[PDB]
């Protein structure tokens, strides 16, 4: 079938300067956001954010709304709980983040699940790869670990990730087939600009590609120049495609000694590009 | 489909 | 507690051609905590109808957002992204460079 995932990325933030907290959740299939929930919205609901989810009937919207609202309430409580575990002041704002999801292998069969939490930007508690055990970051998280062991939380996560997560994923893939199941290769180009009297900058671009995953590497005589290379973060175009570039300063006159190697799942085979 | 159980920390 | 400063990239959706309708993007990533304010600027002035993506985050827990607006590039107009975040002592302005 192919490699694919369904994930939810949730952020709960305490706001003592507003006397409340906020929860936001977003859902993705692969790189494509499809739902959101925002507790600060008027009439907070699970809302569609891709066209191909819009046809879900009201019972889907109602159910997902009940469950995400439930989750918002629990994560708000968790913020208070964690403040207690770390003995933190009431005055400061704190963040609990949660990411969970399922992964299908290259054969379309379930390969991987995950369920993990961070507090104030650092790992707190994570379901291990075996889906049977938990890794706590510190003594606070060990309190939560003990609770979740006693509640057989891992067994409930296994059932969700094997059943509902994968089944939903596969229905989303069908509904969004014309965008989710076809990769678009990068449009590439290599620019050249003298950047001092000593050097010339070669920049290898990839634009217009999806999915986001891509490799751009400069080589000289079959050898990666990744130390000296400037490589920007992959960045979204805003229309479901992505952009990336990689740059290298090379000696004037030596431009043809260097090639940019592009790998992407939309390509028949990898590209070897030169300033041309 | 969103999870239908969130656990208390 | 962590605090990470935003990475900020300003660029167009499509390769920019003067007189051709396009979208101007300001991608802010790698930041923590999540509160952030982002304005898009034309010749120093705030652009009014600017939309943005829903808050999400990367595998390292750091946040990202895309801010964007329709525009038509010209020779004379200068565009920029202005960002404020707790890690910044004043609003950070990053100019749009067409070739970056």
């Amino acid at each position: 079938m192919g490699p694919h995932s369904l994930s939810y990325f949730s952020t709960a933030v305490s706001r003592p300067d507003r006397g409340d907290s906020r929860f936001i959740a977003v859902g993705y299939v692969d790189d494509t956001q499809f739902v959101r929930f925002d507790s600060d919205a008027p009439n907070p609901r699970m809302e569609p954010r891709a066209p191909w989810i819009q046809q879900e009937g009201q019972e889907y919207w109602d159910r997902n709304t009940r469950n995400v609202m439930g989750s918002a309430q629990i994560n708000r409580v968790n913020l208070k709980t964690l403040r207690g575990y770390y003995n933190q002041s009431e005055a400061g704002s704190h963040t609990l983040q949660w990411m969970y999801g399922c992964y299908l292998g290259p054969d379309g069969l379930l390969l991987r699940g995950y369920d993990q939490f961070a507090y104030d930007g650092a790992d707190y508690l994570a379901l291990n790869e075996d889906l049977r055990s938990w890794t706590a970051a510190d003594m606070a998280a060990q309190i939560s670990k003990r609770k979740w062991e006693a509640a057989d939380a891992a067994e409930h996560w296994r059932s969700y990730l094997q059943g509902t997560c994968v089944e939903s994923l596969r229905r989303y893939l069908q509904m969004g087939k014309d965008t989710l199941q076809r990769a678009e290769p990068p449009k590439t180009h290599v620019t050249r600009h003298p950047s001092s009297d000593l050097g010339v900058t070669l920049r290898c671009w990839a634009l217009g590609f999806h999915p986001k995953e891509i490799s751009l590497t400069w080589q000289r005589e079959g050898q990666d120049q990744s130390q000296d290379m400037e490589l920007v973060e992959t960045r979204p175009s805003g229309d479901g495609t992505f952009q990336k570039w990689a740059a290298l300063v090379v000696p004037p006159g030596e431009e043809q000694s260097y090639t940019c190697h592009v790998q992407h799942e939309g390509l028949q085979e990898p590209l070897t590009l030169r300033w041309d | 489909e969103f999870e239908d159980l969130t656990f208390l920390a | 507690m962590i605090q990470r400063t935003p990475k900020i990239q300003v660029y167009s959706r499509h390769p920019a051609e003067n007189g051709k309708s396009n979208f101007l993007n300001c991608y802010v990533s790698g930041f923590h905590p999540s509160d952030i304010e982002v304005d898009l600027l034309k010749n120093g002035e705030r652009i009014e109808k600017v939309e943005h993506s829903d808050l999400s985050f990367s595998k390292d827990w750091s946040f990202y957002l895309l801010y964007y607006t329709e525009f038509t590039p010209t020779e004379k107009d200068e565009y920029a992204c202005r960002v404020n975040h707790v890690t910044l002592s004043q609003p950070k302005i990053v100019k749009w460079d067409r070739d970056m």
